[PDB]
DNA sequence: GCTTGTCACGCGATGCCCGAT
DNA sequence: CATCGGGCATCGCGTGACAAG
């Protein structure tokens, strides 16, 4: 023995009691260093202790039992309906509580994040963002936090300035800390992921009325067969930037027999515009036109924008963008 | 330099920096403990914690603190009900801060009761067959909200959670749930419409416009967004236009802006002709500010 | 085969407590 | 009522073993 040893003893005693005492599962607690070890046993009371003044059940008139267990997971329930996770951040830019579903969309542990600088999961490029949005309360902005799942993921951040009670900060009074709801973004378009020969045939009236189509066409536009057919023509579902350019490949079409390659956008069953590369052929029957077969294969986003930067004809509308819809 | 020297350096730092952290969060339990800051030493201020955090004493945070949280974040209220029927299994009490409704009122409901009949619809399609996201009018003469919902489809029953026989869900028998949470909230663009005036595509610049986003002018008739004095006039125009295809028609009217103001718009409007069937496909529209 | 980090240990410089002046 | 030296307890520093990555 020596009073060095017996000291740092008595010290390493009392930090894995507090370990023991730290509300994560015990294979998280057996993975922690005593850094922290204590950081998050500063976390679990600052936590108690803003709840303590800020925090406080069916009805008694709709209470059931099974009403009362959804009830004590409500919390979950939210958490899970985020679709992304809770992040609230102090003045000083640390993390004081991440949900555990940050995890789920950006690969960073709970237990890791919690009591830490939120720059560090956050990209440098956008850091004098999220410090701007840290100093009316309401708040909505976006930023992209770094992203170790399978580099950066750009999120929306959703959320509020409120007064962060009961942080003895010396005897200060309470600073606004941000609440937020980070979840991920959002486009308007269907690219397939099995991209590579899915192939569709669909058959049209003379006016390009759908009449048939096949499964991977079901697939890719989202349309049963009566629904696709139950719209009028196809120029119905033709982007207002490509109507011209199918309405020259039509006339084409009709003259020749055949259309031609021509790359445009098809309006889904979710209203989104999904790249195609098409060829209209003419069937005939007793010498006269009958019916149309078109053979398309679906695009990305990036060899369509490409195929419009190296458009044929230059035609009004050609580089305009919106949103559709479609009745019957 | 020297590299053993300088690997010594940087690891004697790094070693000082792990002390004085190791010192702060002392000095923060401290802080955060009750009688501690009415000095002590290290090992009191442990002890102290330790008792604190066995007082206080899985989860880091209490389903309440958690739900907490959340809505000091962005509001909302949860409600799962089932795909089937639209039946309405659980709502929180967050539904009256944002509603204005009463829990009873959507228990025993369904959700295609307690929305705007034209987004009926629109439920169906989202609630047939993970995540979900969409936009309803919730109710609250009757007054509707534009309400955000975002959610997913969850198989039921839920685990963990005991349905006793004499229980009311014991017998419905649903297979999945949507559980959600509903939340309140001089340039020129192009247009499509049928022949009657229904916003069937909207340019983007909608918004840089006339204020609106694409979704809250497509289905709706641009009659709805023209002064009454000028919604003849729109109509008449957008009635000629159909008689004289291929022809350009311009009409100036009075459009009502997102801040329910008035901009003049000059339209220029032509018609779309099949180019097999000489048939109107649809308006084309080009809406300026003037 | 290198890098960053965790943990223990040796080691003095003060700290606290307390008989004994 | 202090002040003063004992011996053990706190405490900050630097280094070495060891390991995850
Ligand atoms: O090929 C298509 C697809 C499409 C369609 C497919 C499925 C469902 C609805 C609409 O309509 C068109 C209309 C005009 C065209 C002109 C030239 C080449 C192709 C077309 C096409």
């Amino acid at each position: 023995s020596n009073p060095s040893k017996r000291h740092r003893d008595r010290l390493n005693t009392e930090l894995d009691r507090l370990a023991s005492l730290l509300p994560f599962p015990q294979d998280v607690i057996n993975k922690l260093d005593k850094l922290s070890v204590l950081r998050l046993s500063v976390s679990y009371l600052r936590a108690k202790s803003f709840f303590d003044v800020s925090l406080k059940g069916v009805q008694d008139n709709c209470r059931t039992k099974f009403r009362e267990g959804l009830n004590l997971q409500e919390g979950e329930f939210l958490l899970q309906a985020l679709n992304g996770f809770v992040l609230v951040v102090t003045t000083d830019a640390l993390v004081f509580y991440a949900s555990s579903t940050i995890q789920d969309y950006l690969g960073f542990q709970q237990s890791d994040v919690i009591h830490q600088s939120v720059y560090e999961l956050i990209h440098t490029e956008d850091r004098a963002e999220f410090q701007r949005q840290l100093h009316f309360m309401e708040r909505c902005f976006v930023c992209r936090l770094r992203c170790l799942l399978d580099g950066f993921l750009a999120m929306n951040f959703q959320g509020r300035l409120k007064y962060l009670h009961g942080q003895n900060k010396k005897i200060l009074p309470p600073q606004l800390a941000l609440f937020a709801i980070a979840t991920p973004l959002q486009p308007p378009s269907i690219l397939e992921i099995r991209t590579k020969n899915f192939i569709f045939r669909t058959k049209h009236k003379l006016d390009f009325t759908p009449t048939g189509c096949d499964a991977k066409g079901k697939i890719v536009l989202g349309y049963t067969e009566a629904e696709l057919c139950m719209r009028g023509t196809g120029y119905q579902f033709i982007h207002a930037a490509d109507m011209l350019y199918c309405a020259e490949y039509h006339v084409r079409m009709i003259k020749t027999g055949e259309s031609g390659m021509i790359v445009f956008r098809l309006l889904t069953k979710d209203n989104r515009w999904t790249w195609v590369q098409s060829n209209a052929r003419l069937v005939y029957k007793n010498g006269r036109p009958d019916y149309i077969i078109a053979t398309q294969r679906p695009l990305t986003d990036e060899e369509g924008k490409e195929h419009l930067r190296k458009r044929t004809l230059k035609l009004p509308f050609m580089f305009a963008t919106g949103e559709a819809v479609l009745y019957e | 330099m020297d590299k053993e020297r300088l690997a010594r350096e940087n690891h004697s730092e790094i070693e000082r920096r792990r002390r004085n952290k190791m010192t702060a969060y002392i000095t923060e339990l401290s802080d955060m403990v009750p009688t501690c800051s009415a000095k002590p030493d290290k090992l009191t201020i442990l002890r102290m914690a330790v008792s604190h955090m066995k007082s206080l004493r899985p989860s880091f945070l209490t389903d309440q603190e958690l739900k907490h949280l959340i809505l000091e974040a962005a509001d909302g209220f949860l409600f799962i009900v089932s795909c089937e029927t639209g039946r309405v299994v659980y709502v929180s009490d967050s539904v009256t801060p944002v509603l204005n409704q009463p829990q009873s009122e959507w228990f025993g409901s369904t959700l295609y009761d307690q929305v705007h009949p034209d987004d009926v619809d629109k439920l169906r399609e989202q609630l047939s067959t993970s995540r979900r996201s969409f936009i309803c009018r919730m109710r609250c003469e009757p007054h509707f909200v534009v309400v955000h919902c975002t959610g997913y489809i969850k198989a039921w029953p839920p685990a963990g959670v005991s349905l006793p026989d004499d229980d009311p869900e014991a017998g419905q028998g649903s297979k999945f749930c949507l559980v959600a949470i509903g939340r309140l909230q001089p340039t020129e663009f192009i247009s499509r419409h049928n022949i009657e005036g229904i916003f069937t595509f909207v340019d983007h610049r909608c918004v840089a416009t006339v204020g609106y986003q694409p979704q809250e002018l497509l289905g709706k008739n641009i009659v709805e967004f023209c002064h009454p004095e000028d919604q003849q006039l729109l109509r008449d125009s957008f009635q000629q236009v159909v008689k004289l295809k291929g022809q350009v028609l311009s009409v100036m009217f009075r459009f009502r802006s997102k801040n329910q103001e008035w901009l003049w718009m000059r339209t220029s409007s032509f018609t779309f002709q099949n180019p097999y069937s000489d048939e109107i496909e649809y308006i084309i529209c080009t809406n300026t500010n003037v």
